[PDB]
């Protein structure tokens, strides 16, 4: 009838569940709209599970890298999904935020130190046992399962990075291939993520385009370690941060380039996005 | 005529289950042709592939088949598949709802119909006058239920045939003929080759060479192809032109012949760009602004400048981008026409011109080698 499908539509409207589950939610509570999108939400977790089930072992190389900066801790995780059109999808997206913010909350809660700074990682079997934010319910586990039945696409938590820095250290971050997205606030998502940490006594106001700079050149020219200011120049095909051509300007090091600035660089992360 | 379609869509939704239906169909990257014209079927996995296809001119689609399943209807991505359509041009779209077959609910099918028509509409189309048909296309493949199998995909048929329109000649246009090479014919005169990129040459037409020092004006006094002195040429068509009162020595390859003052030299402009990775020939590393390589387009190639938007100061292989490009001096640069970039001896980019703003001052001031 004309009532009947209203109710349906009316449901789909509200919930965004597939036609056929709003249906079978439905005739399942009578007809009655309140009781209907209950039933549906009580089903979802198990439909993920089995759905994440059913898709687990398809080739996820596409996803995103989130940054997320909150005082002096900052993180960066990777989000495996199959499509680019999912990555660009804002559902995808907010599961990335729980993600960060499931590793934020987490390291907050680790080592904090006086003298140094503080490095860590977390395997993709470690991310997903992680506590879902205070929001949610159960682990990044679950929330990855009600995504993945969401959106019809395997996913994979891969890794995450973390890093913490008391006075006296500073970390330079960028995001290449930012996506847009106003709704997460201070997250930033994007294809390569990259994080520099540095020694300096410079007060960090004025250090914003430095660290986004070497964030640009961490993402540019993929060192493959921070390497030595007494080591030469070692052309195109350096492996030492340090010694490297400067992104910018390929005539100095990346070493001539930060000594000026008051800045020594101690140690980096380098993200890409279905790498390895 | 040949159409380019590509078919959008959740992969557990049909997509590649129709596309053999049709195959097997009309049996009695693919390509398969109905009773109108010649069709270039595509079914790329992602935006980014799309776009790069948009701008390679490998693939450029004139419309989209959206495939949804019934059960389901719109996933949240449905969003994504019709953002990406509507940003590589595409401004037809035909859908095809595919279902379960089980016979189901005619009304549950109506709301996911609907609902569709809603998002086309929200996306710029028309989504009261979008084809769209209801089908399952696994009967189709499997020869079983011509009612919704054979049935839906004749009609998907039909419906393509008659709302995706065959891509534009351009006839309309000024002829534009970029100079391949020049040879003389004993008696009769100097021959300029190449192939029309638009609009219509006829024999008596009054031409002009453009890419020279000075400017120069005669008349095409014959059409030849295929060893056929012909007396009209279009579009595509690759010719001989036999142009009056001119030697070899006052031509070359890299000249534009085109209709008397129809077309204004460009020497700025900006594009959408697409940086090779080094698996496809491109760089191992990315570049940076003030990067001058050399451009390459119609039939020839002069220096530029690359421009990054304001904010980025970088590009990475495998991505694409719109860029602002200055070359060294104004050539024959349109809108809508494709060019490639080179380092040395290899290609490193490829582009789709966008606009051709009006020089600045400051694009002026630019330090050149």
């Amino acid at each position: 009838s004309a009532s009947s499908k209203e109710l349906l539509m009316k449901l789909r409207r509200k919930t965004g569940y597939s036609f056929i589950n709003c249906k079978k939610a439905l005739e399942t509570c009578g007809g009655d709209l309140k009781q209907a999108e209950s039933w549906l939400h009580k089903q979802a977790q198990k439909e993920g599970w089995s759905k994440a089930a059913r898709l687990h072992g398809r080739k996820t190389k596409e996803g995103l890298i989130g940054l997320l900066q909150e005082g002096d801790t900052t993180v960066l995780v990777e989000v495996n999904c199959e499509t680019d059109f999912v990555s660009r999808n804002l559902k995808f997206q907010q599961l990335v935020q729980q993600v960060a913010l499931g590793t934020l909350l987490h390291c907050q809660n680790l080592k904090d130190q006086l003298s140094t700074y503080s490095k860590g990682f977390l395997n993709s079997s470690e991310l997903s046992e992680l506590p879902a934010g205070p929001e949610r319910e159960g682990s990044l586990k679950d929330q990855l399962a009600l995504a993945i039945g969401k959106l019809g696409e395997n996913m994979i938590l891969k890794r995450a990075a973390w890093v913490k820095v008391p006075a006296g250290f500073y970390v330079g971050s960028y995001v290449h291939g930012a996506m847009h997205s106003p709704s997460l606030h201070n997250l930033v998502l994007g294809k390569y993520g990259a994080l520099v940490i540095c020694e300096t006594s410079e007060l960090k106001a004025n250090l914003a385009d430095l660290g986004r700079r070497l964030g640009q050149h961490v993402v540019g020219m993929a060192p493959l370690s921070v390497g030595s200011l007494d080591d030469e120049p070692g052309g195109e095909a350096e492996t030492k941060m340090l010694s490297q051509p400067y992104l910018l300007d390929p005539s100095i090091t990346l070493g001539q380039y930060v000594q000026p600035h008051g800045v020594s660089v101690v140690d980096f992360v380098r993200f890409e996005c279905g790498e390895g | 005529p040949h159409v380019n379609v590509g078919t959008i869509g959740h992969v557990d939704h049909g997509k590649t289950t129709l596309t053999a239906a049709i195959t097997k169909i009309l049996a009695e990257h693919v390509e398969y042709s109905t009773a109108a014209r010649h069709y270039a079927h595509t079914d790329c996995p992602g935006h980014a592939d799309y776009v790069k296809n948009m701008i390679t001119g490998t693939a450029p689609l004139d419309g989209c088949i959206l495939v949804v399943a019934a059960n389901d209807g719109p996933m949240p991505q449905t969003r994504e598949h019709l953002l990406l359509a509507r940003q590589i041009g595409v401004e037809h779209v035909v859908v095809y709802v595919n279902k379960a077959d089980a016979v189901q609910d005619s009304e549950m099918v109506e709301l996911v119909e609907l609902e569709i028509r809603e998002l086309l509409t929200e996306f710029g189309y028309k989504g009261e006058e979008t084809p769209i048909i209801v089908g399952s296309a696994l009967c189709a493949l499997e020869q079983r239920d011509p009612e919704l199998g054979l049935k839906s995909v004749q009609k998907l048929l039909d419906a393509v045939d008659t709302y995706i329109p065959v891509p534009t000649r351009d006839l309309e246009k000024p002829f534009l003929l970029p100079v391949e090479s020049v040879y003389s014919i004993p008696g009769r005169g100097t021959v300029v080759t190449g192939t029309l990129e638009r609009g219509i040459l006829k024999k008596g037409d009054e031409c002009e060479f453009l890419g020279h020092s000075k400017n120069i004006r005669t008349v095409v006094t014959g059409i030849e192809m295929f060893h056929k002195s012909l007396d009209r040429a279009e579009a595509g068509d690759n010719l001989g032109a036999l142009v009056r009162g001119l030697k070899r020595e006052d031509l070359r390859r890299g000249l534009v012949m085109a209709k008397p003052g129809s077309i204004q030299p460009h020497q700025k402009v900006e594009a959408q760009v697409y940086i090779l990775t080094k698996e496809e020939g491109g760089r191992h590393k990315p570049f940076v602004s003030h990067f001058m390589p050399v451009m390459f387009s119609l039939t020839w190639d002069m220096a530029c400048r690359i421009i990054l938007p304001p904010g980025k100061e970088l590009a990475m292989p495998g991505e694409d981008l719109k860029l602002t490009l200055i070359l060294r001096q104004p050539m024959i640069l349109e809108k809508g026409q494709r060019f490639t970039l080179r380092d040395g001896n290899r290609t490193i980019g490829t582009g789709l011109v966008t606009d051709t703003p009006a020089m600045t001052e400051e694009d002026k001031n630019i330090k050149w080698s």
